[PDB]
């Protein structure tokens, strides 16, 4: 057997497009405080952004629809999100380290998996 | 700390 966990997760950044016309893209952010950037926390089970299967928890969005939210807070990251449009396509990277700092008891594996123990 | 749904 060959099990996708052991691959290592791409650090490269990713273009998402996802289509979710009037409707919440289905994930949840953290971060904005300090330039520290924004983090996925947590993707809906069944939502436009599960739906794609190219967002995941420790994803730092760098950018939606060309705007740079590197540096964002996370109200304006929010409503940069809400207010994409139907068609919003997210520049995403895989960052797991500073993802951790913000969950509890969180850490990051070999294959550069979040963990929470 | 700020967490937003989106």
């Amino acid at each position: 057997p060959e099990f996708l966990g052991e691959e290592d997760i791409p650090r490269e950044p990713r273009r998402i497009v996802i289509h979710r016309g009037s409707t919440g893209l289905g994930f949840n952010i953290v971060g904005g405080e300090d330039g520290e950037g924004i983090f996925i926390s947590f993707i809906l089970a069944g939502g436009p952004a599960d739906l794609s299967g190219e967002l995941r928890k420790g994803d730092q969005i760098l950018s939606v629809n060309g705007v740079d939210l590197r540096n964002a807070s996370a109200e304006q990251a929010a409503i940069a999100l809400k207010n994409a449009g139907q068609t919003v396509t997210i520049i995403a990277q895989y960052k797991p380290e500073e993802y951790s700092r913000f969950e509890a008891n969180s850490r990051v594996d070999s294959s550069g998996r979040i963990v929470t123990d | 700390y700020k967490q937003t749904s989106v």
